[PDB]
């Protein structure tokens, strides 16, 4: 869905001034009508499931930075893995073998 | 795996030594350089919009890929300077280019500087909160190996690892004339407290300043850097590297539109003779009373006009007003009007801002065991308002460190090793309860607090209000609560109340926010009918003065000018009036007198 | 918010309970920038000194 | 009587649908009371706007928008009973023009003595003085 | 833990009552997609009928004392207290924009070996 509203966005726009000609990534934000489903009403079957939930915040992490699109270099033999794409979510990374 | 030859490398050196060739053209990069190596200085600036008016590609190819256009830009610099002259070329090992003028997209504020434009051009407006000490970083280390006779370099630049042994293990030893260092600082920006919403939490950025940049800089300055934004090695932490630094202007201006000028322009031209008493009924309206208050605290809006003078003094144009008076006084509920009034204002209690305090201090970082000079919520308010609650309840320290600030409008700090003057010049609006309530009209204004008279001194005013218990005036004031109680919006049903949301005649307080501030820009100056008549009404006032608040003095007198000053402001007049003098006169005259 | 011993409330409590019941909001300041937290709360304070 | 969670319910279901505003009628019988208050003493603005909130959670309860004079009645015998509970607690505090006499005669008498500290305390305690009043007297020399 | 990265990440201050459209995750988290922010606010006739009922009744006031805390021993207008507090004031708005607490504080003070834990509780 995210592909769909970059290509679509670009063609809208396709004629763009000049510097503003190269296309940025969208975030496709959605919503629902559809009654929150309450928080103790989850279970492992909803993971990697659509979920809707109600709730109040309680605390709040700092406006950070998280590497999405990463390279690397082999410190020996100078092998570059290039462009790897680092999941969405809470996790580390990933080190090749060799 | 020796790179032989870069074509776009290459061609773009070219393409700014062509831009640089300023000779076939009006000869302004030309001249810049010539005057740059008179200055004897090693970092050009440079407007964008030139590069893109000579080459939009190469201007979008620069801000697309700052590093490595910026390189090559260096790179044809030092060679065009080499052209002009090799010896000064030789004298530095570099130059550097400053960057300048618009930017659409990449001039952005800190809220606002968002993780996609990493590796990119920006151009962050915003105000230094934090800076650390000078240090020199070491960039290229020359070592001599005197078992082989051979002598070894080394650079750091974006790359424990400090060399000091050969392969073959011969002791190395360091060259340090020949090794090259460079003075680095660093600081943190944060959005302009002024143009920042409740809800959102800060962005603070860091930023990176080497060479001239170094010390072009100070806590608590608004300013706007120009650099490359770059994320730092191993989510990740990010920084700014600057490229050219410049302090804007504090005062700034009122743009808002045309509109609002026009507005304020036909509302000043309506009645500018009552605007000023217009403004204060319209000031708080929600309290009763107390108008001869209600123009001073628009007095200290407006305040005065800093004259300078050949001696290098700088007699200030702030206005500070010291309200004292029992409890449960609207005297809290005039601070949350003047913070929803004023154009730049930030509150703050008796204890000041947590660690740092009212004024800078020096905090270790803790993360790293480093210094770092923090700017205090004074600092921050320079040549705005702030406003003290609890006043009396100010640390010793404090009450100390207020002198300065109140006399010369600089903070100062020599303590840690560390040395900084910072800029205070904040007009402020205190306030404080009587000790055990019920003040007396006997003792001192003081000994109900306690102060030491120099703060009081210092203060251009001093206003008690009391908790008389008139039946009339209690009436007054009791009837125009009830009056804001049983009052409702003009549409409601007299049913529910407002949502619990999670959001945050008389004149509204955005309109006179916008009138005060241009206001504020206007610069009135005196007139000799004026300037002859406050001196008769001080002369009178030490007339005054054989009945036995603190007697006239010439603080009096300069306080009766700024008020002047700051009325000039609210008529809008060019000059001072004798309107202005005397509505100070008799605004001083009831501060001192029931 | 039901408080047992509000008199032994901590002292950044005790400073941020001024602002709480003047102005049922929560103020913290980080630099210039002061976030606000609101809280129209009733209290239902309990004491013994 | 009515269950917690019913109880809970019209809580919330006044709370949403019902904020009273005072009656004319009911603000003046306030109005004049509270100048009496004034006059008898104690009462001040913010315990004026403190019974205005208590009536409106009481014309609350019966969903009125708005306070009758009956209402704001009931607020001032409860507020009443607060500030005869306020008289006691105040006298139990010392927190005043008593209080204010107490504080310069301690003053005074800490002049003559001088111009352990424990046991100055204690017999300026003994000497029919509260703790908290000298702690509050030693504070304010220190500051002055 | 709540996980927001793009825009929809710095949209929220803690506090707020939300509504959150995301994936449910174990690493045991949230990858959020979508929020949905209470800006404003958040009943069968039955229920309703109810508290019309109710209200209307003379002794509202001393039913509601009398009926929320029996369990509890030496209560005297301390649950009328208790009420008002939970019916609280109107958040006035003034006219010129200000806003006033519409809550009620009160304060138990005396004994503590009286049950008024319970009565909090
Ligand atoms: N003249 C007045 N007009 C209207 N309200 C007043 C007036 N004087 C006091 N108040 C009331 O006092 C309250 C605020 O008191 P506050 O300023 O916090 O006390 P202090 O500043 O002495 O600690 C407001 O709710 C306000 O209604
Ligand atoms: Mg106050």
């Amino acid at each position: 869905l995210e592909e769909a509203a970059k290509e679509v966005a670009d063609e809208v726009t396709r004629p763009r001034p000049s510097g503003e000609e190269v296309l940025q990534d969208i975030q496709v934000m959605l919503k629902s009508d559809a009654s929150p489903s309450s928080i103790r009403s989850l279970k492992s079957d909803m993971m990697s499931h659509l979920v809707k939930i109600p709730g109040i915040i309680i605390a709040a992490s700092a406006v950070r930075a998280k590497a999405t699109r990463i390279s690397i270099q082999c410190r020996s033999c100078r092998n570059t893995l290039t462009n790897i794409a680092m999941r969405p979510g809470l996790e580390g990374y990933a080190l090749p073998r060799k | 795996t020796v790179v032989l030859d870069d074509v776009e490398l290459r061609e773009a050196q070219r393409d700014y030594l062509d831009f640089l060739d300023d000779e076939e053209d009006q000869g302004i990069y030309q001249s810049k350089v010539r005057e740059l190596i008179s200055d004897n200085q090693y970092r050009l600036i440079v407007n964008v919009n030139d590069l893109r008016r000579k080459n939009e590609k190469r201007a979008n190819r620069l801000l697309n890929n700052a590093f490595e256009e910026l390189v090559a830009f260096q790179r044809a610099l030092k060679d065009f300077v080499a052209s002009i002259d090799a010896t000064y070329a030789k004298q530095y090992e570099e130059f550097y280019v400053g960057l300048e003028g618009s930017f659409g997209s990449k001039h952005v504020s800190p809220r606002t500087l968002t993780s996609c434009f990493l590796s990119c051009v920006v151009c962050v407006e915003g105000i230094v909160t934090k800076c650390s000490l000078v240090r020199p970083k070491v960039v290229r280390s020359v070592h001599y190996c005197p078992a082989t006779k051979k002598t070894i370099e080394r650079r750091y630049s974006d790359l424990s690892v400090y060399p000091t042994k050969d392969e073959e293990n011969n002791p190395l030893e360091t060259e340090y004339g020949l090794s090259v260092y460079k003075d680095h600082q660093t600081i943190t920006i944060q959005e302009m407290p002024e143009k920042a919403p409740a809800g959102q939490l800060p962005r603070s950025v860091d930023v990176i300043l080497d060479d001239d940049l170094v010390d072009k800089a100070k806590p608590g300055d608004r300013v706007q850097v120009v650099g490359t934004y770059r994320c730092l090695p191993g989510t990740f932490r990010t920084v700014l590297i600057a490229c050219n630094v410049k302090q804007m202007s504090k005062d700034a201006q009122p743009s808002f539109s045309a509109e609002d000028i026009a507005k304020i322009k036909k509302f000043s031209k309506t009645r500018s003779k009552d605007i000023f008493d217009q403004l204060a009924k319209s000031l708080a309206p929600s309290i009763h009373g107390h108008d001869y208050v209600k123009k001073a605290i628009l007095c200290l809006l407006l305040g005065g006009v800093e004259r300078d003078l050949e001696n290098g003094s700088h007699i200030r144009g702030d206005i500070n007003i010291l309200l004292i008076g029992d409890p449960s006084v609207a005297k809290s509920q005039l601070l949350r009007y003047v913070l929803c009034t004023a154009p730049r204002a930030i509150p703050t209690t008796g204890r000041g801002s947590s660690g740092v305090g009212l004024t800078a201090a020096v905090t270790t970082d803790q993360e790293t065991g480093e210094r770092r000079l923090e700017a205090g919520a004074m600092v921050l308010a320079d040549r705005g308002v702030v406003c003290i609650d609890e006043f009396d309840k100010m640390s010793d320290m404090d009450r100390t460190a207020i002198h300065e600030v109140m006399e010369q409008g600089r903070v100062t700090i020599a303590k840690a090793g560390i040395h900084a003057r910072l800029n205070a010049r904040c007009s402020v609006l205190a306030a404080a309860n009587p000790v055990y309530g019920r003040y007396d009209q006997y003792k001192t204004p003081m000994e109900n607090i306690g102060l030491q008279d120099s703060l009081l001194s210092r203060f251009d005013l001093l206003f008690i209000m009391l908790d008389q218990m008139d039946p009339e005036q209690d009436r007054e004031i009791s009837d125009h609560v009830l009056r804001m109680h049983r009052y409702r919006a003009p549409g409601e049903q007299d049913g529910d109340a407002m949502p619990l949301g999670s959001a945050v005649k008389m004149v509204s307080a955005a309109f006179m926010k916008k009138y005060i501030h241009v206001a504020k820009i206007i610069k009135p100056v005196l007139t000799q009918e004026s300037a002859t008549y406050i001196a008769e009404e001080y002369s009178r006032l030490r007339s005054q003065d054989s009945m036995s608040t603190s007697p006239v003095t010439a603080r009096t007198l300069e306080t009766l000018i700024r008020l002047a000053t700051a009325h000039a402001k609210a008529r809008m007049s060019k000059t001072v009036d004798l309107q202005d003098a005397e509505e100070a006169v008799e605004l001083v005259q009831y501060a001192y007198f029931k | 918010v039901c408080i047992d011993e509000f008199d032994k409330m901590r002292e950044d409590d005790r400073v941020a309970i001024h602002e709480a019941m003047e102005q049922q909001t929560i103020s913290i300041a980080k630099a210039g920038i002061t976030t606000t937290l609101n809280s129209r709360c009733s209290v239902l304070a309990a004491a013994n000194s | 009587e009515i269950d917690l969670a019913k109880l809970k319910k019209f809580i919330a279901y006044c709370r949403v649908k019902c904020g009273p505003r005072l009656s004319a009628e009911a603000a003046e019988k306030l109005k004049n009371r509270y100048i009496i208050m004034r006059s008898g003493a104690p009462i001040t603005v913010r315990q004026l706007e403190a019974i205005v909130r208590i009536a409106e959670a009481l014309s609350k309860m019966k969903l009125q928008p708005f306070a009758t004079e009956a209402d704001v009645e009931e607020a001032l015998r409860l507020f009443q009973v607060s500030t005869l509970d306020a008289a006691l607690s105040g006298t139990l505090s010392g927190v005043s023009q008593e209080d204010q006499e107490m504080l310069s005669r301690i003053e005074k008498q800490l002049k003559r003595r001088f111009a352990s500290e424990h046991s100055i305390i204690k017999d300026f305690t003994k000497q029919k003085y509260p703790e908290h009043a000298i702690h509050k007297v030693l504070q304010l020399m220190l500051r002055r | 833990q709540l996980y927001c990265d793009r825009y929809l990440c710095d949209k929220v201050v803690p506090g707020n009552r939300v509504t959150i459209m995301g994936i449910y995750s174990i690493k045991s988290y949230i990858r959020v997609l979508g929020i949905q922010v209470d800006t404003d606010g958040s009943v069968s006739p039955q229920e309703e009928e109810e508290f019309r009922r109710l209200a209307a009744l003379p002794n509202v006031y001393e039913v509601i004392s009398k009926s929320i805390a029996p369990s509890i021993f030496g209560g005297t207008d301390m649950k009328k207290a208790i009420a008002c507090l939970l019916f609280g004031g109107s958040r006035k708005r003034l006219p010129d924009g200000l806003t006033r607490r519409g809550d009620i504080n009160l304060l138990m003070l005396g004994d503590p070996g009286t049950a008024k834990s319970q009565l909090l509780k």
